[PDB]
């Protein structure tokens, strides 16, 4: 989640306390964290140290 | 697909006849159940009232969909909005029991008063309509009630049915379409 | 001591529409049976589909009559829930109590001439795209349709399909729109043989994936 | 922290027949013992079952007198708990706190002549769709009836039955109502020899079907 | 019980929230219901039916 | 049910929650639910695909 | 009895950060789904790091140009995501949103010139503890330091790095701050071969330890 910090659980249900997501086919489908993470990070060349 | 439409027989054809695919339906809104269950308001209130859900506007989600069928059944919850206390008597009791405190009688407090009500009616389901030629020893047998309330005033009534179940069902009417084509209204939008 | 408690603002309030339950007052009451009572029905959604009701046409009838003249656009209407056409069937009914619709709707047309009247009949969905209906049977033969004569059975059933840009469309029109958001069913007459002022019932039904969603309490009261 | 909680409107205030309890203040008082105590009951319905109370008749009297001459009703009353006939009865008595009933309801005969004085009765449930009960054993024949003549035993005792188009009726009568709901009971006397002035006392009591539900204070105070 | 409709366990104890009973010997000492039992229900003499 | 979305179990007992129904004889006797199903989908004829 | 509660003085009111939810009033609504939809990002500093944007130079250009005289030193600039030459960086645009940062801070150097356009550069991290950076490369050699020349790779990347008393630093500034706290950032020309009026984009992005806390709400509204 994201800034919910209670311990215990709801005493409504999921289906009441949010909309419910439907799929076609959460899953890592974050295309800037594999971008950040793609990013070059060497020494192009070399090196003398 | 052609059939012989005389015989009434049920027929529902899909897309899947001229190539296309017929999609996943969620119908959790159109539940019976689930739509009758919400508050609806009783606008005609006086200090001694019998609980009548025909006295639900005919136009009101609750009562239109109420009137689309012949016969139900249901509990029931009560809001009610009132000066001193209020009380409740079952089906069948005499007037004059309502100015009895032990009877089920809420003291007053803010700002209203919610109850659950058990059905209490001495038939098996209730009508919408009722086709008697008089039915005495467009109305409805006095027996068709949820009890009643009294109080000094009665400001407002909402009322709930609880475990709805409804028979047979009855035309339901859209507006009216006066237009040409179809009846516009204003939806709304942001500013 | 006791269990402290933060009684939290924002929260209490009666909502007509709530998840709870009121506290009982009055119990042990036992009901009278109703075991296996007749005609029940738990979702609008089934009778929708298993009862079709008419559309209306021209001076208030619930079919079309075989056009004499060479014209050949027998209906024209718009693919709405909120339709001058639709307004006295029952699906229209309970679609003004929702917000958003998905899915297909039937067509059913039932002949009603006698044994000697022929005819052959076209229907067409006319999507959205386009500024005015054609009067054609030529013109609306790229659309998707569907032609069928008369003969031993009285009825045909066409499903109008949801082909639309967002998964849900509104069962309401705007007062904005000019023309209609999910376009138009168009129904000709190919031709016919001696089946002047006969008849055409035209009906409508919930296809098997036919979806109403978002309850809403809009009429005047 | 400490735990969120919603107070919520429409709930808190005292209801006269709550299922809930109030909180104590007066601990550990141990009571006299009381163990098998004679006379207890538990439910008013077996008592009104093991005791039968008489009816009113004529001017006040708990029995019925064989008529000297040739009429053969000696007494007709409305199958209520509201009757006049039964308004000194335990079983009205408890009736009154309720607003329906089902079931059997027994009346019961006790012959109080003398040896040398004999005769033969009739009693029958003339249900509802008549516009008058029969004052004649001929015309009540054909309804449910039961006749039973003097001798060794004194008492006899009959079943009216429930029989009605809903599952339960009311325990008291509008003022709008002509005829009796629940129609008559008519007794009869087919003959007799010797027993003018001698007299038949007429009780009461549930049966074992019989069922009040519904409680009510409609009395005023 | 008779009109105590309660799921939830009583926060308070038995011997406050109620006076205690005591014995010298709830049983089965209800005399109207032996006396409702006990009532006959047959048909004295011989039947046709 | 319907339209009730609390996770926690009812303080009060059903009998007081709620009238009791009885039976003679809350089962499959949705009429219009058999109705529905039974509809054809199929296609009187010989198809030409 | 019931359960005794304690309702406490000073909780219960609503925080707009606060940790709890709303209690709802519409449920059961499905959404269309949105499997798969393309170019999500669930951290602010991911996009920050791989999306570097250009910095602010001069007149308003996102570059710096080779100076045709014999003054060496092509910029200056405060380190602090407050700094003018910053001001047009998706780095400074989410920094404003919080109150202190700490890791590296990433400067690409990526020339412009013609095939036969070379160059010699130097940037240098200047700590603070002096009272005006130095406009010689001489001076600031005693620096943390790197210098590159031109060739077939056009780019250049060079990582700042945080090096403070404290372990984290103000993302603002404050008005009684003469000298930046953090220190200045100097880029030198060494020398250039035909380079007049040729060009040194420079743009930034967030380092791999790059970290942004305490979240603020700050600008006018
Ligand atoms: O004004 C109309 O729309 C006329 O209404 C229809 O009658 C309604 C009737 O008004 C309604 N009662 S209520 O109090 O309004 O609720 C109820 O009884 O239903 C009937 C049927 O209505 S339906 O929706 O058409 O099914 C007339 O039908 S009927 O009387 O034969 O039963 C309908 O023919 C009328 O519409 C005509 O007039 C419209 C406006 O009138 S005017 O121009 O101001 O004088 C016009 O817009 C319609 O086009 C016209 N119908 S047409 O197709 O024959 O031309
Ligand atoms: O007016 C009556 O009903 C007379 O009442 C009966 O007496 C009651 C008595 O009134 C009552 N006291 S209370 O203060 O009213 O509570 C209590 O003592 O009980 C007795 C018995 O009542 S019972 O319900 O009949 O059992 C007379 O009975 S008694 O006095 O012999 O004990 C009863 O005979 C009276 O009823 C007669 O009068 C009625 C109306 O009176 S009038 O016409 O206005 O003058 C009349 O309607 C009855 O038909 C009549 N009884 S009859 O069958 O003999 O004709
Ligand atoms: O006053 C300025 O800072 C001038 O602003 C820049 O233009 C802004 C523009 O004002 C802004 N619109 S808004 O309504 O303010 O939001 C938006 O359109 O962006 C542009 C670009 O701003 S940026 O931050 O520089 O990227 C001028 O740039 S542009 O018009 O070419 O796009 C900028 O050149 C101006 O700054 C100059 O003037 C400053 C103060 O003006 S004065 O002395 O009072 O007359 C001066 O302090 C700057 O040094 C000077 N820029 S310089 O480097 O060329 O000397």
């Amino acid at each position: 989640s994201g800034n919910t910090g209670s311990i215990i659980n709801n005493y409504y249900m999921q289906q009441y306390q949010n909309s419910m997501s439907t799929q076609l086919g959460t899953q890592n489908n974050d295309w800037f964290s594999k971008l950040a993470s793609s990013a070059f990070t060497g020494l192009f060349g070399a090196l003398l140290a | 697909t052609t059939t012989t439409g005389e015989s009434a027989d049920p027929v529902t054809t899909t897309v899947e006849n001229y190539g296309g695919d017929t999609q996943v339906q969620r119908r959790h809104h159109t539940d019976v159940g689930f739509i009758m269950d919400r508050f609806v308001k009783i606008n005609s209130l006086s200090p001694t009232h019998v609980i009548d859900l025909m006295q639900t506007h005919k136009h009101g989600i609750v009562g239109a969909l109420l009137r689309a069928a012949t016969y139900y059944f249901s509990d029931l919850e009560i809001v009610v909005r009132h000066d001193g206390n209020l009380t409740w008597v079952p089906n069948g009791a005499p007037e004059a029991a309502l100015s009895n405190t032990s009877n089920p009688t809420a003291y007053n407090k803010a700002p209203f008063t919610r109850l659950a009500l058990p059905y209490t009616a001495p038939h098996r389901v209730l009508a919408t309509v009722y086709d008697g030629t008089n039915k005495y020893s467009t109305q409805l047998p006095a027996s068709f009630n949820y009890g009643a309330i009294q109080a000094q005033a009665i400001h407002e009534l909402l009322v709930r049915m609880k475990r709805a179940e409804l028979y047979c069902p009855r035309p339901l009417l859209a507006i009216k379409v006066t237009s040409q084509d179809r009846y516009k209204q204003k939806i709304i939008a942001p500013a | 001591g006791i269990f402290p408690v933060a009684c939290a603002d924002g929260y209490g309030g009666l909502v007509t529409t709530d998840p709870k339950t009121a506290d009982p007052v009055y119990g042990k009451v036992y009901n009278p049976p109703k075991t296996n009572y007749p005609g029940r029905f738990t979702n609008l959604l089934d009778v929708a589909e298993a009862c079709p009701t008419f559309l209306r046409f021209d001076d208030g009838k619930p079919y079309v009559v075989t056009r004499a003249d060479d014209t050949r656009l027998l209906a024209k209407f718009d693919v709405s829930l909120a339709a001058k056409h639709m307004s006295n069937t029952y699906l229209s009914g309970i679609a003004q109590y929702y917000t958003q619709y998905s899915g297909t709707i039937n067509l059913h047309f039932m002949f009603t001439g006698s044994t000697d009247s022929k005819a052959r009949y076209m229907v067409a969905y006319i999507p959205p795209g386009v500024e005015t209906p054609p009067d054609t049977p030529e013109e609306a033969a790229h659309c998707i349709h569907a032609e069928w004569d008369t003969g031993l059975n009285s009825k045909f059933t066409f499903s109008i399909p949801y082909v639309s840009a967002a998964d849900y469309a509104y069962t309401a029109s705007d007062t904005a729109e000019t023309t209609n958001v999910q376009g138009w069913v168009c129904v000709y007459q190919i031709t016919h043989g001696k089946a002047e002022n006969d008849t055409l019932l035209v009906s409508a039904s919930a296809g098997k994936d036919f979806e109403l969603r978002l309850p809403i309490d809009p009429r005047t009261q």
